[PDB]
């Protein structure tokens, strides 16, 4: 299975009630394994997985030292948006950075991504071949420009696809029993008598781990995406995942659905039937 | 600006059984900006022991936080989640249902 | 790890 590595870095302006709030987290796959509160008392990189805590305080320090200047970085950055877009220093405002990589079943180097927003707009991402980019607005390709005659683009490929790369090998293997691991998940249906000649049947799959799953409804080998109630998969709170999916089903007609569960952590997909 | 309403989702960590130690969760994601407030009630008293999962946003640039604090399912209490943010004109509040 | 360079728009 391929893999993928990101940080994801949100920094938000308080005016007239201190420093902007920052707050940076580190991923592999779908597992969190450092965060940053600018608002927390230690003011240092903390770990937030059980194989990240194994790593010296050398790692700590160091990237401590970074998730600082990242920190400054996007304090500058309020500013100088502020005043690209002609801004009151009343507002608050959002800035939003995200970089990281992903590798195939092979571990080897597959896409890479720097992509940067603002108040929930994007503003400038590097594209796929890590040498152009694409600025959003007027204000976004001044950064465009600044970015090119400073050949910044250059240097994130160095790190896209040499660091980034070699660390998430790093963590995959340090983390083996955890991110190498597939969690299939528990599933289940629930029968709820909507009135008299209808029933609400919900397909649960639990405890999952990637979050990627299908699941969908079918009445005779028929899709029901139109007729399903499908939620947002959602994290159980102990790193895996939940979600389901449901239709409404005329009385004596449970026989005609299936619910088809697609997850890495099957041997196969499973087909159930409310019986 | 962009505003995005939050989408939210209580349920416990486990099945619900009365009697045993379990979490209760409110999965608040798709909101914007990150200023939000959530709380955890029961019996429509704000729980005070809620902790919730670092600030992370999805592809679309969206936020998500997880809130959920330790809790003992009875046959009698209820719970709830109050939410509350700028796309909200009064705070919502979404019931926990043993069956969603 | 973090990128170690992290230029300012």
């Amino acid at each position: 299975g391929s893999h993928s590595m990101r940080y994801f870095f949100t920094s938000v302006s308080r005016p007239g009630r201190g420093e902007p709030r920052f707050i940076a987290v580190g991923y592999v796959d779908d597992t969190q394994f450092v965060r940053f509160d600018s608002d927390a008392a230690s003011q240092r990189m903390e770990p937030r997985a059980p194989w990240i805590e194994q790593e010296g305080p050398e790692y700590w320090d160091g990237e401590t030292r970074k998730v600082k200047a990242h920190s400054q970085t996007h304090r500058v950055d309020l500013g100088t948006l502020r005043g690209y877009y002609n801004q009151s220093e009343a507002g608050s405002h959002t800035v939003q950075r995200m970089y990281g990589c992903d590798v195939g079943s092979d571990w080897r180097f597959l896409r890479g991504y720097h992509q940067y927003a603002y108040d929930g707009k994007d503003y400038i991402a590097l594209k796929e071949d890590l040498r152009s980019w694409t600025a959003a607005d007027m204000a976004a390709q001044t950064t465009k420009h600044k970015w090119e005659a400073a050949h910044v683009a250059e240097q994130l490929r160095a790190y896209l696809e040499g660091t980034c790369v070699e660390w998430l090998r790093r963590y995959l293997e340090n983390g083996k029993e955890t991110l190498q691991r597939t969690d299939a998940p528990k599933t289940h249906m629930t029968h709820h008598a909507v009135s008299d000649h209808e029933a609400t049947l919900r397909c649960w799959a639990l405890s999952f781990y990637p979050a990627e799953i299908t699941l969908t409804w079918q009445r005779d080998g028929e899709d029901q995406t139109q007729d399903t109630e499908l939620v947002e998969t959602r994290p159980a709170g102990d790193g895996t995942f939940q979600k389901w999916a449901a239709v409404v089903v005329p009385s004596g007609q449970e026989q005609r659905y299936t619910c088809h569960v697609q997850h890495e952590g099957l041997p196969k997909p499973l087909t159930l039937r409310w019986e | 600006m962009i505003q995005r309403t939050p989408k939210i989702q209580v349920y416990s960590r486990h099945p619900a059984e009365n009697g045993k130690s379990n979490f209760l969760n409110c999965y608040v994601s798709g909101f914007h900006p990150s200023d939000i407030e959530v709380d955890l009630l029961k019996n429509g008293e704000r729980i005070e022991k809620v902790e919730h999962s670092d600030l992370s946003f999805s592809k679309d640039w969206s936020f998500y936080l997880l809130y959920y604090t330790e809790f003992t399912p009875t046959e009698k209490d209820e719970y709830a989640c109050r939410v509350n943010h700028v796309t909200l004109s009064q705070p919502k509040i979404v019931k926990w249902d043993r069956d969603m | 790890i973090l990128s170690a360079l992290v230029g300012i728009l």
